[PDB]
């Protein structure tokens, strides 16, 4: 069960810029050749977003170290991560992140997504452990590193995977009306963010933490190593804010262009006319 | 690290069956393959059997065919090894060992403390004493080598003295062989001047206190 | 069991380098790189020293390193320190079986080399009056500890009936060994000679006794 995988501190706050990325179809209603203006929780243009290094290696000098933080969800979250290796499996969203309240668990595996809203006693350092089943001759995944006790399940949703050269994955999370609304676009490496699912979970979402997968390290006799290491991983988190946007829909319905009206006086002039 | 703890030592009689446990800690049983070896007193290591990672199938060595049976229970994280048709040769320390299954590099990284299985239908018995007589100019020319055989004694210890303790120089009493029968046997020798065989007399004083036996055997040239 | 061939003893002065060889075939040591090496102090469970031919687990000092050539592997222990006096066992996969081989005793030499002193006794007449006959071959005052005893009837080997003590440290700080060979009196009077082959550090001493009555 729970592994006590703490490093001294998240010392550097890493930042970057969200040039034009967080534009999500705010409604599912098809419109054609139109200029629809909406006030909604968008990612502001040229916002300063944060680069998180979750698994960040120490060169020839040292082995890797682990800094996966619990983060606020505030009013919304733009998530982004371009990764070759299935290290980022999902997220946990919730309030207390212990039993006292319920919380949301989103874990994506090679066959399926599992989405759960249930009272989880989350381990203080959370991950999904992948181990070798000698009989099967395949590696298999254990969820009990994430949660040690499961109680009071109201929601279970199992479906086809989303997160599964480098393939940028972009996500927008909202929790409004008791409805966890998820928007997603994958990009192999201007682009519409197209809705994934609206889950009726009906819970308070105030904070979240990324879910990471750590292969078991079958150590030789003398190592003092953790026993849980898997590749390297990094991700980008930004926060949605209330904004009026002018979205331009195609003849085919596609959002070809959008403008943040509060960014600069020119964008306001395009907005008013 | 993985930690292997075996069942306590046990004593058996010929024909019987014995079962040895092995509890694994630190890593769960389904992530690491289990192999059992044995070491006779003083002798080398002998592989009894194990688990083939690539071909999931326990493998049994040719020595213990239809006589050993190794089972594992994943819930209790415990490995088991049953040996039937026990005989005195099986008297050994039995180790459970482990190798990783993913790599399959056949390296038994971690070992149990060992379980001593002792097979003997042996009860307390006094020694049967025989002379190991010298010859004229037997060894080393003007020296002679003369002795005394404590045979088929159980349990250990015997004590040998020579001439009721008069002879202490020249005397070497060797350690015992625990033979296949479950009984011990030893020999005690003294190296003496070959001049002295004519006058001097050599008594062997064996006394085996468990069987409550005191044997005095006089060794003379013949 | 004894699938791999490996020498009985290895002598070395402190600070020197010793090499214990493990010789097999093209199907066990020559076919794979799955060779391993294990230390064992007396009365204590074995310990891994070299894994995967040349690799070394952590905590094992630099001075232990192994390699292989053709059908023969070898473990080399430089910087000899008294912690190294033990038995050393090699191991290797055989395709269907994993078999340890023999032993070898490093003897960190703290005393000049001593050759054994051997005495062979025939069965006593009194013993074969009871229709049992037992040769007694006693070995004393040899350093290093390990010795190898063979029995030869006539000039033909005696495979069966041989029970030998492991060497035991004596008052001298040298070592002594005991070997007994059990015969029927019929067999003892049939063959015209019996002999106790004793070999220590390559040299073989021989004691021979026959029924001249
Ligand atoms: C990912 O999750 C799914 C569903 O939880 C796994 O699918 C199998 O689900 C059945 C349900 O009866 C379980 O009994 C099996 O153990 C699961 N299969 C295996 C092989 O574990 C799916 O396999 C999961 N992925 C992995 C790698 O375990
Ligand atoms: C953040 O966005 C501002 C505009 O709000 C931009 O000028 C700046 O270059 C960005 N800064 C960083 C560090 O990404
Ligand atoms: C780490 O160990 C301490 C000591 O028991 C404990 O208080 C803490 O909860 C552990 N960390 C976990 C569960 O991640
Ligand atoms: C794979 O592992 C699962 C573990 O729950 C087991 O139920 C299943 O039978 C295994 N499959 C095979 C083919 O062994
Ligand atoms: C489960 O949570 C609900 C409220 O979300 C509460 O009414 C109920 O008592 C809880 N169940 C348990 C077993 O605590
Ligand atoms: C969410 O928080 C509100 C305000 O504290 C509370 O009334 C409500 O019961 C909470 N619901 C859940 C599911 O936690
Ligand atoms: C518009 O749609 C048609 C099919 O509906 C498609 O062939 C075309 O590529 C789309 N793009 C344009 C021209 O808007
Ligand atoms: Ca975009
Ligand atoms: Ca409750
Ligand atoms: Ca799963
Ligand atoms: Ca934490
Ligand atoms: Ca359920
Ligand atoms: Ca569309
Ligand atoms: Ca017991
Ligand atoms: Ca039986
Ligand atoms: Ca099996
Ligand atoms: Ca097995
Ligand atoms: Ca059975
Ligand atoms: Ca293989
Ligand atoms: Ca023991
Ligand atoms: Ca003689
Ligand atoms: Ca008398
Ligand atoms: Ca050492
Ligand atoms: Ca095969
Ligand atoms: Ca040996
Ligand atoms: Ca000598
Ligand atoms: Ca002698
Ligand atoms: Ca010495
Ligand atoms: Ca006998
Ligand atoms: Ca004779």
């Amino acid at each position: 069960q729970c592994v006590n995988l703490t490093t001294r501190t998240q010392l550097p706050p890493a930042y970057t810029n969200s040039f034009t990325r967080g534009v999500y179809y705010p409604d599912k209603v098809f419109r054609s050749s139109v200029l629809h203006s909406t006030q909604d929780l968008f990612l502001p243009f040229f916002s300063n977003v944060t680069w998180f290094h979750a698994i960040h290696v120490s060169g020839t000098n040292g082995t890797k170290r682990f800094d996966n933080p619990v983060l606020p969800f505030n009013d919304g979250v733009y998530f982004a991560s371009t990764e070759k290796s299935n290290i980022i499996r999902g997220w946990i969203f919730g309030t207390t992140l212990d039993s006292k309240t319920q919380s949301l668990l989103i874990v994506n595996n090679a066959t399926n997504v599992v989405i759960k809203v249930c009272e989880f006693q989350f381990c203080n350092d959370p991950f999904l452990g992948v181990y070798y089943h000698k009989n099967n001759k395949s590696w298999m995944e254990s969820e009990f590193r994430v949660y040690s006790s499961a109680n009071n399940c109201t929601f279970e949703y199992v479906s086809q995977p989303f997160l599964m050269f480098k393939n940028l994955r972009e996500f927008v999370f909202k929790n409004i009306d008791g409805y966890f609304k998820i928007y997603s676009k994958h990009t192999p490496i201007f682009s519409a963010l197209e809705p994934l699912v609206d889950l009726p979970i009906g819970i308070n979402i105030t904070r979240f933490q990324t879910l990471l997968a750590l292969h078991r390290s079958y150590l030789t006799p003398g190592d003092s190593s953790s026993g849980w290491t898997a590749g390297a991983a990094a991700y980008y988190v930004g926060y949605l804010q209330p904004r009026t946007f002018l979205l331009k829909y195609n003849e085919n319905g596609t959002i070809t262009d959008a403008v943040d009206c509060a960014l600069d006086p020119l964008s306001e002039t395009k907005c008013t006319l | 690290q993985v930690q292997l703890v075996q069942s306590g030592a046990e004593v058996k009689k010929p024909g019987a069956s014995v079962k040895v446990s092995c509890k694994v800690s630190g890593y769960t049983l389904i992530e690491l393959s289990m192999h059992w070896v044995r070491q006779a007193p003083g002798k080398g290591l002998e592989w009894m059997g194990g688990f083939d990672p690539e071909d999931v199938e326990t493998i049994y060595a040719q020595q213990f065919q239809g006589r050993v049976t190794m089972t594992e229970d994943t819930s209790t994280d415990t490995a088991y090894m049953e040996l039937s048709s026990l005989r005195s040769e099986d008297t050994a320390v039995y180790y459970c060992a482990t190798g990783w299954a993913y790599k399959s590099t056949w390296y038994f990284g971690y070992w149990g403390q060992g379980t001593l299985v002792t097979v003997s239908s042996a009860s307390t018995k006094g020694p049967s004493v025989f002379p190991l007589a010298p010859s004229s100019k037997s060894t080393s020319g003007g020296t002679a080598a003369l002795g005394c055989l404590v045979k088929d004694y159980f349990p250990e210890p015997v004590t040998v003295s020579w001439n009721s303790g008069a002879l202490t120089s020249g005397v070497h009493t060797f350690p015992a062989v625990l033979q296949s029968s479950g009984l011990y046997s030893l020999s005690s020798v003294v190296t003496v001047p070959s001049s002295s065989l004519g006058t001097q007399t050599y008594i062997c004083n064996v006394n085996h206190k468990p069987s409550n036996t005191k044997v005095d055997k006089k060794v003379e040239p013949k | 069991q004894s699938a791999l061939t490996q020498p009985p003893s290895a002598s070395g002065s402190p600070g020197q380098s010793v090499t214990i060889s493990c010789t097999g075939t093209s199907s066990d040591v020559g076919g794979y790189n799955y060779v391993s090496w294990y230390q064992q102090h007396p009365g204590k469970a074995p310990k891994l020293m070299i894994y995967e031919v040349s690799k070394r687990p952590s905590g094992v000092p630099d001075r232990f390193s192994g390699s292989k050539s053709g059908n023969t592997a070898s473990l080399t222990v430089s910087g000899l320190q008294a912690e190294d006096e033990a038995d050393y066992y090699c191991s290797s996969y055989a395709g269907s079986r994993m078999g340890f081989g023999g032993g070898t005793k490093l003897t960190v030499l703290g005393q000049p080399k001593a050759a054994p002193s051997v005495t062979l006794f025939p069965p006593s007449s009194e013993e074969l009056q009871a229709n049992k006959a037992t040769l007694v071959c006693l070995i004393s005052d040899f350093y290093p500890g390990a010795v190898t005893v063979a029995w030869k009837a006539d000039s033909s080997p005696v495979k069966a009936g041989v029970e030998t003590t492991t060497p035991s440290k004596q008052s001298n700080n040298k070592y002594a060994a005991s070997s007994y060979l059990s015969l029927t009196p019929e067999q003892w009077k049939s063959h015209r000679s019996y002999s106790c082959q004793v070999t220590h550090e390559g040299s073989t001493v021989e004691k021979t006794v026959a029924p001249t009555e």
